[PDB]
């Protein structure tokens, strides 16, 4: 029960499902999606990343 | 041992284009 | 003011010209151009003893300043009218800002500081080690406005931090949160410096393991 | 060690976003672009201002500043553009000053981030610079809420 494949594909991509480790936030997951780059606030909850 | 997907370029590089980005989530 | 313009020159002229050149331009491989560092700059440099420089090597340190209140101000109006840049906050009566710059929010300041300085400041601003030489000092002494400053002008190798990246109500928190982590007390007895484990484990061996051999010493036998 | 030639402190660059150059016998400090923007581009048309400061190295005579000249657009030189035998020429008032003015025409648009070349002519000297754009005192725009996603 405690042996895991870790390259499973599992993360939802723009070309299918990939292992955890090929993958990060800035992975697209469609062909054009837009990611910012955003900054953190420091206020939790409200808002903790704006553009 | 040095990486062997790493190495210097010379090549300039161009200005990257506006994003426009696609619908569809 | 032309009075105020005149004595930060003629203070200029016999104290930062070797280094920074008469003009305010810099003098090559000696000292940088000063054309629009600002009155903020000249402020924490100043106020905090670091400039004027005394030798080239790592890093310049703060020291006592060499320079009082109004001459400071002279020096930063003076280096101000040459190129503008950020200045010093100030109070209603035109004093430089101390207690108006301690902002409310010291959570968001807290969370504010480990995301951006504790990196280099450590967890409670007691400083920390940089590549050769170079190293972020203990915040413990620094006051609100040489806090705020430090920030704003992005000293030797700390990054710049614009009032764009962190305005100044963020900057506020973070010299609230800066100034109660340097006035609280330790909870737990001696703080031992707030560096954690390495001054922990000098104090087990040089305090209680001292004390367990010297009391093993003393009840057991020789021989 | 650190005491050395090779000195960290005695190279280190001013914290300004304008650019440092050396035309002949002049130094150029804290030259940088002011022009307000409000999308990816500011565009064609619109006139924004070279801002810098000239230092006569010399201390003997005197110079003087011509053809300020940019593939971005033309610019106009307002003023008295000499600069003293070892004093300064403020061309421009920067964010925090409290009259020789460049007023650039643009003719392509540009956005901050990048660089933009502008060559100064001196009656002695003549170099081209490689000028960023700057808000300089101006608060963070505001950015409009997002909402639940
Ligand atoms: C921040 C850094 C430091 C932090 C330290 C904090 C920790 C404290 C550690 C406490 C040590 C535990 C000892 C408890 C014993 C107390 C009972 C007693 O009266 O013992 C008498 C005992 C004699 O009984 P014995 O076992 O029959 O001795 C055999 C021979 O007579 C003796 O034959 P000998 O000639 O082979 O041995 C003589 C030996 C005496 O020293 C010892 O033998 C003990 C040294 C312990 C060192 C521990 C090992 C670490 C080494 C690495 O000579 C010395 O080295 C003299 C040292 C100077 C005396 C201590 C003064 C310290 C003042 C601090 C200010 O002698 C001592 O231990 C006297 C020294 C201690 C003075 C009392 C201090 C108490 C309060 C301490 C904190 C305040
Ligand atoms: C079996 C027994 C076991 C039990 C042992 C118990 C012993 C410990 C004492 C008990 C605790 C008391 C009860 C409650 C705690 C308390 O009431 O506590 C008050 C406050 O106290 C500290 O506040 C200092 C000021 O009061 C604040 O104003 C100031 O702000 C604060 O500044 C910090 O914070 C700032 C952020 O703002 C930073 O800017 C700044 O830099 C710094 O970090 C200060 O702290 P700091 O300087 O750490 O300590 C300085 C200490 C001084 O050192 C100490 O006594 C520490 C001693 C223990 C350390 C042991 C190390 C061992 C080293 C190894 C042996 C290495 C050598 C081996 C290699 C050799 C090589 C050769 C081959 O003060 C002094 O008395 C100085 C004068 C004289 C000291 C003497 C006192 C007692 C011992 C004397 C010894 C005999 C002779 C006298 C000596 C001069 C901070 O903790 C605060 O949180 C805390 O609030
Ligand atoms: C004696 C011995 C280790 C023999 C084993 C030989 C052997 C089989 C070797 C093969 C294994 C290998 C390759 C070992 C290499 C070493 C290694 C990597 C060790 C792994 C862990 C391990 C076994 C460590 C044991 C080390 C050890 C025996 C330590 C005790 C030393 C002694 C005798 C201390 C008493 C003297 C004493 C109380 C002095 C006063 C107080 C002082 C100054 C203590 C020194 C001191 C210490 C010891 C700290 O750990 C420390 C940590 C953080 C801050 C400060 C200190 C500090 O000051
Ligand atoms: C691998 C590695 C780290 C290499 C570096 C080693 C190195 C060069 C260390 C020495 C650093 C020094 C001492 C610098 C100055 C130059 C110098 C004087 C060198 C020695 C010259 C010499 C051999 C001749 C004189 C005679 C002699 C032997 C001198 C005594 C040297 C002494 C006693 C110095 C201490 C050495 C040392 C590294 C101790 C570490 C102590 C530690 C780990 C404590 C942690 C600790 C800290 C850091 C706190 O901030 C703190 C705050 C509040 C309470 C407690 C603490 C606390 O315990
Ligand atoms: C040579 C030994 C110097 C003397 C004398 C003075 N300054 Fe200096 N200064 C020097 C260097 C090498 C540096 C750069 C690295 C550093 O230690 O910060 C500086 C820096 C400044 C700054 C900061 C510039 C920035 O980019 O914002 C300021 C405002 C400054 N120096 C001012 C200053 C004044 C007012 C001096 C006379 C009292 C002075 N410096 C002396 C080198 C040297
Ligand atoms: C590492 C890259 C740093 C980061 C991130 C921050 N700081 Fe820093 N700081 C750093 C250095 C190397 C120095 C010394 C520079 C000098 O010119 O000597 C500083 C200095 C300060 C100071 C002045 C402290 C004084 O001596 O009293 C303050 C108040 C300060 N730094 C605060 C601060 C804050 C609030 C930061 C988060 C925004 C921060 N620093 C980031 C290195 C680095
Ligand atoms: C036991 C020490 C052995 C030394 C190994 C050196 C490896 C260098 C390779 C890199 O590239
Ligand atoms: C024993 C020392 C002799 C060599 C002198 C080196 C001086 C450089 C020190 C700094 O850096």
């Amino acid at each position: 029960g405690l042996i895991k494949n870790p390259w499973k594909p599992v993360v939802p991509t723009a070309e299918g499902k990939k292992a955890v480790l090929w993958t990060s936030g800035w992975t697209p997951r469609f062909k054009g999606e837009t990611i910012y780059l955003a900054r953190a606030t420091g206020r939790p909850g409200e808002s903790p990343f704006v553009k | 041992c040095s990486p062997p997907g790493e190495t210097a370029s010379s090549e300039p590089g161009t200005t990257p284009a506006i994003w426009t980005g696609s619908p569809s989530p | 003011q032309s009075a105020l313009l005149r004595t930060g020159k003629q203070l200029f002229e016999t104290s930062c010209v070797s280094c920074h050149g008469a003009n305010l331009q810099g003098v090559p491989d000696r000292g940088p151009s000063l054309i629009g560092t600002g009155e903020a700059a000249v402020y924490f440099q100043v106020s905090t003893g670091r400039m004027p420089a005394m030798r080239g090597e790592a890093q310049a340190p703060s020291k006592p300043p060499h320079f009082d209140e109004s001459q400071i101000d002279a020096l930063g109006a003076y280096v101000q009218a040459n190129g503008g840049g950020p200045t010093v906050p100030r109070d209603d009566h035109g004093a430089v800002a101390q207690e108006s710059l301690i902002g409310g929010d010291v959570a968001r300041g807290g969370d504010l500081f480990r995301l951006n300085c504790a990196s280099c400041h450590n967890f409670t601003g007691k400083g920390g080690a940089l590549s050769s030489g170079k190293y972020a000092p203990d915040l413990g002494d620094a006051n609100p406005a040489q806090i705020y400053t430090a920030m704003l002008t992005g000293p030797q190798n700390m990054p710049k931090f614009s009032d764009r990246q962190l305005t100044p109500d963020e900057k506020r928190d973070i010299v609230a949160y800066v100034r109660e982590s340097a006035e609280t007390p330790s909870y737990g007895g001696y703080g031992l410096g707030g560096f954690g484990p390495a001054p922990e484990g000098m104090a087990m061996w040089i305090i209680g393991m001292v004390a367990a051999i010297g009391v093993a010493m003393w009840i057991g036998s020789r021989a | 060690c650190s005491a050395g030639q090779i000195s960290q402190t005695t190279t280190q660059e001013p914290a300004v976003n304008g650019v440092n150059a050396q035309a002949g016998q002049v130094s150029l400090r804290n030259v940088h672009l002011r022009a307000p923007q409000q999308t990816d581009y500011v565009e064609p048309g619109t006139t924004v201002e070279l801002l810098f400061v000239a230092a006569n190295d010399s201390t003997e005579g005197s110079n003087k500043l011509k053809s300020i000249t940019s593939d971005v657009g033309e610019v106009t030189l307002t003023g008295d553009s000499t600069v003293p035998a070892d004093g300064v020429l403020i061309v421009g008032e920067p964010d925090g000053q409290i009259a020789v003015t460049a007023e650039v025409e643009l003719t392509k648009p540009i956005t901050n981030g990048l660089l933009y070349d502008f060559t100064f002519t001196f009656e002695d000297g003549e170099t081209t610079v490689a000028v960023p754009i700057s808000a300089g005192e101006q608060p963070r725009r505001p950015v409009p809420p997002a909402g639940p996603g």
